[PDB]
C-alpha cells in the first residue's frame, strides 16, 4: 500500500545516508593541512567593453579564447572581439525576454531563449552576409533557463517545468526527456567529454544524468535552499554548486558526498554564477553585494575580491586557455580581469 | 543566390566620358564594400577605386585620380562608376568585386562578370616569374611570387591572396593569408612561405585547373597585383 | 498517486547500488592534479608582459 | 592611430555603424508606455487585451469567426457536459423522466468530438434538456462546481449556434476563454504615442524567479474580480496576492492600477447571497454602491505607505467594449499627467 | 600706482559689487533649493563657477577700498593678482567640465544609471580647485605670455570642437531638448573669448614713453571690462533659459 511504500522509502534514505556516512573517515581539510597557501591573488581591469544599454542576463566565452557572445533586455545579442573591443555582429531577437545564451564549439552556431518558451539558433556563416534565424525548437511548458551545446547537431536544454531535453537540430523533436526531478530547473553544466551532466534546482538537490540512457544516478541533497549556479569541476571527478543561502559547496562523484562548504561571514547576499580555473586551485563566485570572492579551493580561507562593478554581478566565465575572467553586471558593462 | 550583372561600354571618340552600373541581387547590399578592378586586352589587372559601406571612405588608383568618380545608391542596390576624359590607355573590361572585413572574414569572395569598354579609335612590388610552366594531369607543381616590403604586420598576419582565371570566366578567391582554404574549394591545395618568399602547392593535379594563377597584397592602399603565371598542359 | 511512489523505489535501489570508494583517495587525486599542473596556470602565477595578449 | 593596418580601420568603421544604428534604435524605443496585467485566473485579462485590439488598432475580419469556429464549439460542449456532470455530481434528481435517458444517451455521445459541427439530434436532445426545470435549478443551485460564467450566454443562443450556416461575432468572439502557455504582448498606437502591454499568463511556476525582469514599467494593471465573492474563498487569495504585488521592493515607483470586472454579474447576484459569506465582518445593508464602497475600503487598506503611492480604480465591464475605451481614456490621461518630463 | 584713477573718481564701484553679489546669490539660491535641480553634476560645476566670480568680485572692491582707508606693494599687489588669477583658473576648469560633460551626454548615453557619480565627482572638483590654487604662486615676461595662451586657446579650442560636434547631432538627432542649451553654451563660450581676448592680447604684446602709457591705458580698460563682467556674466543664464528666473521668484 501506499504507506508499505514510505516507510520503505524511508529505509532506503537510512541505507543509503548510513552508507555515505560509513565511509568518511577522514575529512579534506585536515589531509590538505600541509599544502602551502596560494597567498593573494591582485587582479587588475583591463577592458571595459561598454555597448548594452539594459541588464545583462548572459554570456559565453568562444572555443578559440578570443569572442564571446552577451544577451541583454534591450532586445539585442552582441558578439565582441575581446583583442580590440570591436563589435563583429549586433542580431536583434523576436522575443525582448532572453535569460540565456550559449556559443558553438565550432563557432557557427548562437543559441537563445528565455520567457517565450522557444529555443531560437542563429547561423553566423551565411552568403548573404547576415545573421538569419535556423531553427526554432518548442516544446517546452515553462520558460527557458539554460542551454549547451553537445555538437553542431545537437543541443542540451532545461526549463522551469521540471525537465531537461537532448535535441536533434534538423528533425523538430525531442530525442530524449529527463523527469523525474521535482522542484525547477535553473542550471546546467555539461563535462568535457559530453557523456554526463548535472542540474540543480529549487528543490535544494543536484542530479547527474546519463545522455545515452537518461537515467540518473546520484542525487546529493546537501544545500538549505534554491541552488542558483553549477559548474562542473576541470578532472570530470567532481562538482561545485553555488546557492541563495550565501554559501558554496564541492562535491565530488566517486566518494558520492560532500568535500568542503565556502562560507564567511558578514555575506547575506545570493551567488548568482560558479566557475573554475584551469587547474582547479581557484574558485570565482559572483554575489549580489556587487563584488566577487576567489576562493583557494583546497583551504577555505578567501584569497581575493574584484570590486569594479556597480550592480548584482549577474554572469562569469574563464576561457578555454584560461588567459582571463570575463564578468557581466546589470549595470550593462562587461569587464576583463586578468 | 549572388549575382552580380554588368551592362554598358562601347566605342567612345577619345576625350569623351561614359558611366559603368554594377546591380547586385542575392544578398544584403548596404552591409558590403564594393571594389572596381580593371584588366587589359592581354596584361594583368590593376586596381582602380574602393567604395566602403556607408560611403565615409573612398580612394582611388595613382593614375585615374581626379577624373573618375564613384558612387552608391543604396535602396536601388546600384554601383555607379562616372568616367571623364578617357584616354587611349583606358581600353579594358572592368569588374566589380564585393568584400566585407571583420575579423575571420574573407574578402574578394565574388567577382560577377565584366563589361567591355573601347575607348580606341612608394608602392609594393610583387613578382610572380611570369613563364608558362607545361604540366601533366596527374603530377604535382608549385608557384612562387617573391615580394619586395614584408608583408607580415605586427598582430600577426600576412596579407597575400591567390586568385586562379580559367579561360574565359571569371576570378574566383583560393586562399586568402596564406594558409585559409575558401568557401567551396577542394581541399588540394595548400599554401605555404615566410615573409617575402611565398609557394603555393598543387598536388594531385585534376583537370578544369587550367588558367592563369595571379598574387595579391592587401597590406596597404593602392593595392597591387602580379605579373600573373600561366599554367598550360 | 501510486505510479510515481512505486517508481522512485526501483531508482532508490539503483542508486543505492554503486561501489563507493574512500574519501582519502578522491582527495589524494584531487590534490595531486591540483599540483600537477600548476606551472599553466596564468591566474596563480602571473606572466610578464611580453606574452599577455591583453596588456 | 597609427599602428592599425588596413583591414583594422574598417573593422573599426563598422563598430562605428554599429554604435551608430544600435544608439538610434535604443532611444527610438525608449520614449514609448509599457503597461503590465497581472491577476489571478478567469480575472480578465486576455478579454481586455482583444478589446483594445478591437479598439485601438482596427476591427476583426470576416475570416477569424471561421478558425473560432472551433474554439466556440469546444468552449460550449464543454460547458454542457459540465453541466450534465454537475447535475448528478451532487445525486440531485429531476423531472427528467424521458430526458434522463436522453441525457445518458447524449453523454455517450458526447465522445464524437468532430468539431465539425454538431447532430441535429444532439442539438435537439440540448434543446429539450435546456427547457427541463430540473437541471434549470440545478444550474443556479449550487456554487461549488468550477462551471464557466459564459455558460448562460452560449446555451441561450443554441437556435443559432448550432446551425451548419453559423459564424460567430464580435460579442460571440469576446466571451472565449482559453489557456495559452507563454507571454502575450500587444502594441498599438494611441494619442500620438506607442503602448506595449504583456500578459503573462501559463507561466506555471514559481513567479519569485522572474518577476525582477519587470523592474521600472511605466504601470501595472491589476484585475480584480466581483462575481466570485463566494465561489470556492477566492477573494482571499486575490488579496494574499495584492499584498505581495503592492509592498514589493522592485515596484516602488510605479502607480498601480485596479480593474473590478464582472460588475453587471455583481449587480444580478448581489440580491441573492449576502456579502457577509465572504466578509463576516460587514453589517450594512444588501445594496450595490455600499457593498462595491466596502470592496474598495477594505481592498484598499493592504497598501503601506500610501502617502507615497495610491491606487487608482474603475468600475468596468469587460465584455461590453463601450465601457472600456471610456477607462482606459481616463487611464492614459492619468498616466500622461503622472509622466510631465 | 595702478587702478588709481578708477578707484579715486568714486563712482560707480558699488554698482558693480551690487549687481554681481545679486547674481551670484541669485544663481546660488536657485540651484541649492531646488534639491541641486535633480542631484544633476553640471549644475555643481555652475555652482562652483559662481563661487569663483563671486570671489573676484569681492576681491577686487575691498581690497582697493582697504587700500584707500589703510594707506601696498608687495602685499595689495599680492592679494590682486592671486584674486584675479585664482578666478581666471576657477573658470577654465569649470566651463572644460561642463563642456565634457555635455559631450559625453550627447555622444554615449545618460539611459543607464549612476549611482553616487555627485559623490566621486566631488574630489575631482577639489582637486581643480588645489590646482588653481597651485597655479597661480608664482604671483600670489614668461607669466604674462603663459595665461595669454593658456587662458585665451585652450576655451576657444575646446568650445570649437565642441560646437562641432554639436552641429552634426542636430542632423543625426533632430532633437529639441539639446537645441537651446548647446546654443546657449555656444553663446556665452563665444562672449567669454571674444571679451576677455583683446586684454589678454594686450598683457602678451605689452612684455613682448608710448609703450608706457598703452600698456597703462590697455590693463586699465581690461581690468574695468573684466570687473564688469564678473558682476554680469549670470545675466546670459535668464534671457535664454528663465528657468531660473522663476524658480528664484517661486522659492523667495
Ligand atoms: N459576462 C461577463 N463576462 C466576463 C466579463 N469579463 C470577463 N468575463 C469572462 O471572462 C472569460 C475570459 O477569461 P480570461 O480573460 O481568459 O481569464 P484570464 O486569462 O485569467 O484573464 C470570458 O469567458 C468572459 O465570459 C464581464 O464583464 N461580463
Amino acid at each position: 500500500e501506499l504507506d508499505q511504500l514510505r516507510q520503505e522509502a524511508e529505509q532506503l534514505k537510512n541505507q543509503i545516508r548510513d552508507a555515505r556516512k560509513a565511509c568518511a573517515d577522514a575529512t579534506l581539510s585536515q589531509i590538505t593541512n600541509n599544502i602551502d597557501p596560494v597567498g593573494r591573488i591582485q587582479m587588475r581591469t583591463r577592458r571595459t567593453l561598454r555597448g548594452h544599454l539594459a541588464k545583462i542576463y548572459a554570456m559565453h566565452w568562444g572555443t578559440d579564447s578570443r569572442l564571446l557572445v552577451s544577451a541583454s533586455q534591450d532586445g539585442k545579442l552582441i558578439i565582441w572581439d575581446s583583442y580590440t573591443t570591436n563589435k563583429v555582429h549586433a542580431i536583434p531577437l523576436r522575443s525582448s525576454w532572453v535569460m540565456t545564451c550559449a556559443y558553438a564549439p565550432s563557432g557557427n552556431y548562437v543559441a537563445c531563449g528565455g520567457l517565450d518558451n522557444i529555443c531560437s539558433i542563429y547561423n553566423l556563416k551565411t552568403r548573404e552576409g547576415n545573421v538569419r534565424v535556423s531553427r526554432e525548437l518548442a516544446g517546452h511548458t515553462g520558460y527557458l533557463s539554460c542551454c549547451r551545446f553537445l555538437d553542431d547537431n545537437q543541443i542540451v536544454t532545461s526549463s522551469g517545468d521540471t525537465t531537461c531535453a537532448l535535441w536533434d537540430i534538423e528533425t523538430g523533436q525531442q530525442t530524449t526527456t529527463f523527469t523525474g526531478h521535482t522542484g525547477d530547473v535553473m542550471s546546467l553544466s555539461l563535462a568535457p567529454d559530453t557523456r554526463l551532466f548535472v542540474s540543480g534546482a529549487c528543490d535544494a538537490s543536484a542530479k547527474l544524468w546519463d545522455v545515452r540512457e537518461g537515467m540518473c544516478r546520484q542525487t546529493f541533497t546537501g544545500h538549505e535552499s534554491d541552488i542558483n549556479a553549477i559548474c562542473f569541476f576541470p578532472n570530470g571527478n567532481a562538482f561545485a554548486t553555488g546557492s541563495d543561502d550565501a554559501t558554496c559547496r564541492l562535491f565530488d562523484l566517486r566518494a558520492d558526498q560532500e568535500l568542503m562548504t565556502y562560507s564567511h561571514d558578514n555575506i547575506i547576499c545570493g551567488i548568482t554564477s560558479v566557475s573554475f580555473s584551469k587547474s582547479g586551485r581557484l574558485l570565482l563566485a559572483g554575489y549580489d553585494d556587487f563584488n566577487c570572492n576567489v576562493w583557494d579551493a583546497l583551504k577555505a580561507d578567501r584569497a581575493g575580491v574584484l570590486a569594479g562593478h556597480d550592480n548584482r554581478v549577474s554572469c562569469l566565465g574563464v576561457t578555454d586557455d584560461g588567459m582571463a575572467v570575463a564578468t557581466g553586471s546589470w549595470d550593462s558593462f562587461l569587464k576583463i580581469w586578468n | 543566390d549572388v549575382q552580380l550583372v554588368e551592362s554598358g561600354g562601347g566605342l567612345v571618340q577619345p576625350g569623351g566620358s561614359r558611366k559603368l552600373s554594377c546591380s547586385a541581387s542575392g544578398f544584403a547590399f548596404s552591409s558590403f564594400g564594393m571594389h572596381w578592378v580593371r584588366q587589359a586586352p592581354e596584361k594583368g589587372l590593376e586596381w582602380v577605386a574602393y567604395i566602403s559601406s556607408g560611403s565615409g571612405t573612398i580612394y582611388y588608383a595613382d593614375t585615374v585620380k581626379g577624373r573618375f568618380t564613384i558612387s552608391r545608391d543604396d535602396p536601388k542596390n546600384t554601383l555607379f562608376l562616372q568616367m571623364t576624359s578617357l584616354r587611349s590607355e583606358d581600353t579594358a573590361m572592368y569588374y566589380c568585386v564585393r568584400s566585407i572585413y571583420y575579423y575571420g572574414s574573407s574578402p574578394f569572395d565574388f567577382w560577377g562578370q565584366g563589361t567591355t569598354l573601347t575607348v580606341s579609335s612608394s608602392d609594393i612590388v610583387m613578382t610572380q616569374a611570369t613563364s608558362s610552366v607545361p604540366v601533366t594531369p596527374g603530377e604535382s607543381v608549385s608557384i612562387s611570387c617573391r615580394s619586395s616590403k614584408s608583408l607580415l604586420h605586427s598582430n600577426g598576419n600576412t596579407y597575400l591572396y591567390w586568385f586562379l582565371q580559367r579561360p574565359g570566366q571569371s576570378p574566383q578567391l583560393l586562399i586568402y593569408r596564406m594558409s585559409n582554404l575558401a568557401s567551396g574549394v577542394p581541399d588540394r591545395f595548400s599554401g605555404s612561405g615566410s615573409g617575402t618568399a611565398f609557394t603555393l602547392t598543387i598536388s594531385r593535379l585534376e583537370a578544369e585547373d587550367v588558367g592563369v594563377y595571379y598574387c595579391m597584397q592587401h597590406l596597404e592602399y593602392p593595392l597591387t597585383f602580379g605579373a600573373g603565371t600561366k599554367l598550360e598542359l | 498517486s501510486i505510479a510515481q511512489a512505486r517508481k522512485l523505489v526501483e531508482q532508490l535501489k539503483m542508486e543505492a547500488n554503486i561501489d563507493r570508494i574512500k574519501v582519502s583517495k578522491a582527495a589524494a587525486d584531487l590534490m595531486a592534479y591540483c599540483e600537477a599542473h600548476a606551472k599553466e596556470d596564468p591566474l596563480l602565477t602571473p606572466v610578464p608582459a611580453s606574452e599577455n595578449p591583453f596588456r | 592611430g597609427c599602428t592599425l593596418s588596413a583591414e583594422d580601420k574598417a573593422a573599426v568603421e563598422r563598430s562605428k555603424m554599429i554604435d551608430r544604428n544600435l544608439r538610434e534604435d535604443g532611444e527610438k524605443a525608449a520614449r514609448e508606455v509599457k503597461l503590465l496585467l497581472l491577476g489571478a485566473g478567469e480575472s480578465g485579462k486576455s478579454t481586455i487585451v482583444k478589446q483594445m485590439k478591437i479598439i485601438h488598432e482596427a476591427g476583426y475580419s470576416e475570416e477569424e469567426c471561421k478558425q473560432y469556429k472551433a474554439v466556440v464549439y469546444s468552449n460550449t460542449i464543454q460547458s454542457i457536459i459540465a453541466i450534465i456532470r454537475a447535475m448528478g455530481r451532487l445525486k440531485i434528481d429531476f423531472g427528467d423522466s424521458a430526458r434522463a435517458d436522453d441525457a445518458r444517451q447524449l453523454f455517450v455521445l458526447a465522445g464524437a468530438a468532430e468539431e465539425g459541427f454538431m447532430t441535429a439530434e444532439l442539438a435537439g436532445v440540448i434543446k429539450r434538456l435546456w427547457k427541463d426545470s430540473g437541471v434549470q435549478a440545478c444550474f443556479n443551485r449550487s456554487r461549488e462546481y468550477q462551471l464557466n460564467d459564459s455558460a448562460a450566454y452560449y446555451l441561450n443562443d443554441l437556435d443559432r449556434i448550432a446551425q451548419p450556416n453559423y459564424i460567430p461575432t464580435q460579442q460571440d468572439v469576446l466571451r472565449t476563454r482559453v489557456k495559452t502557455t507563454g507571454i502575450v504582448e500587444t502594441h498599438f498606437t494611441f494619442k500620438d504615442l506607442h503602448f506595449k502591454m504583456f500578459d503573462v499568463g501559463g507561466q506555471r511556476s514559481e513567479r519569485k524567479k522572474w518577476i525582477h525582469c519587470f523592474e521600472g514599467v511605466t504601470a501595472i494593471i491589476f484585475c480584480v474580480a466581483l462575481s466570485d465573492y463566494d465561489l470556492v474563498n477566492r477573494m482571499h487569495e486575490s488579496m494574499k496576492l495584492f499584498d505581495s504585488i503592492c509592498n514589493n521592493k522592485w515596484f516602488t515607483d510605479t502607480s498601480i492600477i485596479l480593474f473590478l470586472n464582472k460588475k453587471d454579474l455583481f449587480e444580478e447576484k448581489i440580491k441573492k447571497s449576502p456579502l457577509t459569506i465572504c466578509y463576516p465582518e460587514y453589517a450594512g445593508s444588501n445594496t450595490y454602491e455600499e457593498a462595491a464602497a466596502y470592496i474598495q475600503c477594505q481592498f484598499e487598506d493592504l497598501n503601506k505607505r500610501k502617502d507615497t503611492k495610491e491606487i487608482y480604480t474603475h468600475f468596468t465591464c469587460a465584455t461590453d467594449t463601450k465601457n472600456v475605451q471610456f477607462v482606459f481614456d481616463a487611464v492614459t490621461d492619468v498616466i500622461i499627467k503622472n509622466n510631465l518630463k | 600706482e595702478i587702478y588709481q584713477l578708477f578707484e579715486y573718481t568714486r563712482l560707480g564701484v558699488w554698482l558693480m559689487c551690487i549687481v554681481g553679489t545679486f547674481l551670484n546669490v541669485l544663481v546660488i539660491t536657485t540651484i541649492l533649493y531646488y534639491r541641486r535641480k535633480k542631484k544633476s553634476p553640471s549644475d555643481t560645476y555652475i555652482c562652483n563657477l559662481a563661487v569663483a566670480d563671486l570671489l573676484i568680485v569681492v576681491g577686487l572692491p575691498f581690497f582697493l577700498e582697504y587700500a584707500k582707508h589703510h594707506p601696498s606693494r608687495e602685499v595689495v599687489c599680492s592679494g590682486l593678482n592671486a584674486c584675479f588669477y585664482i578666478c581666471l583658473f576657477a573658470g577654465v576648469c569649470f566651463l572644460i567640465n561642463l563642456s565634457m560633460d555635455r559631450y559625453c551626454v550627447i555622444v554615449w548615453g545618460v539611459e543607464l544609471n549612476r549611482v553616487r557619480n555627485n559623490k566621486r565627482a566631488t574630489c575631482w572638483v577639489v582637486i581643480f580647485w588645489i590646482l588653481a590654487v597651485l597655479m597661480g604662486m608664482p604671483h600670489y615676461v614668461f607669466l604674462n605670455t603663459k595665461v595669454n595662451i593658456c587662458g585665451y586657446l585652450a576655451p576657444i579650442a575646446l568650445m570649437a570642437y565642441t560646437y562641432n560636434r554639436m552641429v552634426r547631432f542636430i542632423i543625426n538627432y533632430v532633437g529639441k531638448w539639446h537645441m537651446q542649451t548647446l546654443h546657449v553654451l555656444l553663446v556665452v563660450v563665444v562672449s567669454f573669448a571674444s571679451f576677455w581676448f583683446p586684454f589678454n592680447l594686450a598683457l602678451f604684446l605689452e612684455s613682448i614713453d608710448t609703450l608706457q602709457n598703452v600698456i597703462i591705458f590697455c590693463l586699465y580698460v581690461g581690468q574695468f571690462l573684466a570687473y564688469v563682467r564678473a558682476c554680469l556674466n549670470p545675466g546670459i543664464y535668464i534671457l535664454v533659459g528663465t528657468q531660473m528666473r522663476k524658480d528664484m521668484w517661486t522659492t523667495l
